[PDB]
C-alpha cells in the first residue's frame, strides 16, 4: 500500500474551482476538468476526504461571506437579500452536484451519508437560515409584513412568498423545517389576530354582517395562503379560523342582540 | 436558433458525433451535462467546437451506441471489464449493471468447472 | 449543377460517398427516402451539401457494402448484434433477416456441446 | 494559451489526446517527465504541437488507461507481455508491478494440471 502527496495537488484544484463558482465568475472552469478529477477522487478510495472537504469548502462560504451579508442586511432590503442568498446558494449547489455526481452515486449510496444536494441545502438550513438571529429576525420580519397586509398596508407579497418557498424547499421532504419556523408560529399569531378581531366586529355588527365578514374574511386568508403563503398551509389555517371565530363564538352567533338563529 | 442538435464529442482524440437527445437516456449521465447549455461548459470547447473530453476513445463506443439503441456493442475483441469502467465514468447506471452481469455472464462459462 | 448522382452521408461524423442507385435497392429502407429531392430535408451540412444521420460509422460498412452487392460483408472485429441493430435502423429488411440468420448460425453452433 | 491541461500525444503513429492530471498521476512515470514544462523537451510536430512518441500506439492503450482510471484493460488481441515491456518504458512503476502478475496468472491458470 501507498500514499500521495498528489491527492491534494487535485482536490486544490476541485477546492479551487468551488470557491470560484460562489464568486459568481464561472469563466474559464470548465465542467470536463472538474468531473473528472472528482472522479479521481472518489475512485482512488477517498471518497471519505472529498466527501469532507465537500462540507467544509460550502460551509466557510456561507458562514464567512453569505451570513455577513445576511446579517448586513438586518435593516436593509433583508428579504431581499436572504431571498438573493438562496438564489445564489442554488445556482453554486447544483454545480457543486453536478460536478460529484459520481461522489453523488458511490459513496453516498453506499456509506449512508446525505447526498451532495441534501449537504448544500443543510448547511444553508443549520448555518445561515436557522442561526438564531437571522432566524428570529426573519421571522419577525416576515410577521411583521403580514400583519400590516392585514392592515391594509401594499406589501410584496412575492417577497413573502418566495421566502415561504425558500423554507419549504429547505425542509427537504417534509414541511418540518416550514412548520418549526414559520407555520406554528404564525397559526397560533393569527389565532390572537382573530380571536381579538371576532369580539371587534361582534360589538360592530349583528349576526348577518359578522357571518359575511367571517366568510369574506375565511375566502381572504386562503386568498393569502395560495399567492402569499405555501398553499399546503390552507388547511391548518382554515382550522384555527374556524375554531376562533365561529366555533368560539357559535352560542353567540345563535342568540345575537335583537338578532341570532333565534331572531 | 443559435443553437445545434448535433454534438462532437472529441473523445480521446476521436470525433464521435451524435445528437443531443441521442445523450438524454440517463439524465444523470456525465453526458447530459454536457448536453446542455450550462454556464460551466463554455470552457470545454475546441477550435471547431467539439466537446473536449479526455477519456478514452476506443471503450466509448459501447457507451454511446446504448444511448443510441439501448443495447450493449460490444466489438468481440474488447474486454467487457474495460468497457464497465468507463461506464462507470460516464454514469449511465443502468448500463453499468448490465455490463457487470455480462461480466458475471462470462465466468459463467470462463469460471466453470466441466 | 443539375445534380449529383453521388451523395455525400454523415454517418456519425465518418463521410460516406456513394451513389443514389446504391441507396435504393431496397424500397422501404431509411436511406432511401434520403434519395428524395422532396423539401423535406434540412440535415445537409451546407459547407458540401452532406446530409447527416447520427448514428454509428462502423457498422454502416455492411449497410453499404449490402446495399451495393446483396451480401452481408462483415469485418470481423465488428459486433454481430451491432449490425443487427444498425441496418434495424435503416430499415433494410432483407439484410436484418441474413444477419439474424448469421447470428442464429453463429449461437447455434456456439450453443451446441458434444 | 500559455498552458493547456489536454497534452497531444503521438506515439508511434497513433494520436492519443489525454489530460495533464492523468500522464501525472505518479511523478516517476515518463510520461510525467513529458508533461513539464521545462525547456529539456523539444520534440514535438511543428504544426500540431504533438509529443513525438516513438513506440507501439496499440499497447499504449492500457497503459494510458492505468493513468486514466488506475486498472489494466487489455483488449484480447493485444499481448499482456506487449504492454508489459510497453509499461517499462514509461516507468509506471504500479503498473509493472501490475502485469507480471496476470502474466503470472494467466499462465499459472493455463498450464495448470487438475
Amino acid at each position: 500500500t501507498m500514499d500521495e502527496k498528489y491527492v491534494n495537488s487535485i482536490w486544490d484544484l476541485l477546492k479551487n474551482a468551488i470557491q470560484e463558482i460562489q464568486r459568481k465568475n464561472n469563466s474559464g472552469l470548465s465542467f470536463e476538468e472538474l468531473y473528472r478529477n472528482a472522479y479521481t477522487m472518489v475512485l482512488h478510495k477517498h471518497g471519505e476526504k472529498l466527501y469532507t472537504g465537500l462540507r467544509e469548502v460550502v460551509t466557510e462560504h456561507l458562514i464567512n461571506k453569505v451570513r455577513e451579508d445576511v446579517l448586513n442586511s438586518l435593516n436593509n432590503n433583508f428579504l431581499q437579500t436572504l431571498n438573493q442568498a438562496w438564489n445564489d446558494h442554488q445556482t453554486a449547489m447544483v454545480m457543486i452536484r453536478d460536478i460529484l455526481m459520481y461522489m453523488d452515486r458511490v459513496y453516498v449510496q453506499q456509506n449512508n451519508v446525505e447526498n451532495v444536494y441534501n449537504l448544500g441545502l443543510i448547511i444553508f438550513r443549520d448555518q445561515v437560515v436557522r442561526y438564531g438571529c437571522i432566524r428570529d429576525h426573519l421571522r419577525q420580519t416576515l410577521l411583521d409584513m403580514i400583519a400590516r397586509e392585514r392592515k391594509g398596508e401594499v406589501v410584496d407579497r412575492g417577497a413573502i412568498r418566495n421566502a415561504c418557498q425558500m423554507l419549504m424547499i429547505l425542509g427537504l421532504e417534509g414541511r418540518s423545517v416550514y412548520e418549526e419556523d414559520f407555520e406554528a408560529p404564525f397559526l397560533e399569531m393569527s389565532a390572537e389576530f382573530f380571536q381579538m378581531e371576532s369580539q371587534k366586529f361582534l360589538a360592530e355588527n349583528s349576526a348577518s354582517v359578522y357571518i359575511k365578514k367571517v366568510e369574506a374574511r375565511i375566502n381572504e386568508e386562503i386568498e393569502r395562503v395560495m399567492h402569499c403563503l405555501d398553499k399546503s398551509t390552507e388547511e391548518p389555517i382554515v382550522k384555527v379560523v374556524e375554531r376562533e371565530l365561529i366555533s368560539k363564538h357559535m352560542k353567540t352567533i345563535v342568540e345575537m342582540e335583537n338578532s341570532g338563529l333565534v331572531h | 436558433g443559435s443553437v445545434s442538435k448535433w454534438v462532437r464529442l472529441n473523445v480521446g482524440g476521436t470525433y464521435f458525433l451524435t445528437t443531443r437527445q441521442t445523450l438524454c437516456r440517463d439524465p444523470k449521465s456525465f453526458l447530459y451535462r454536457l448536453c446542455q447549455a450550462d454556464p460551466d461548459l463554455d470552457s470545454d470547447k475546441d477550435e471547431t467546437g467539439a466537446y473536449l473530453i479526455d477519456r478514452d476513445p476506443t471503450y466509448f463506443g459501447p457507451v454511446l451506441n446504448y444511448l443510441r439503441h439501448g443495447k450493449l456493442v460490444i466489438n468481440k475483441d474488447l474486454a467487457e471489464e474495460g468497457v464497465l469502467e468507463e461506464a462507470e465514468f460516464y454514469n449511465i447506471t443502468s448500463l453499468i449493471k448490465l455490463v457487470k452481469d455480462k461480466i458475471r455472464e462470462r465466468d459463467s462459462k470462463t469460471s466453470q468447472v466441466p
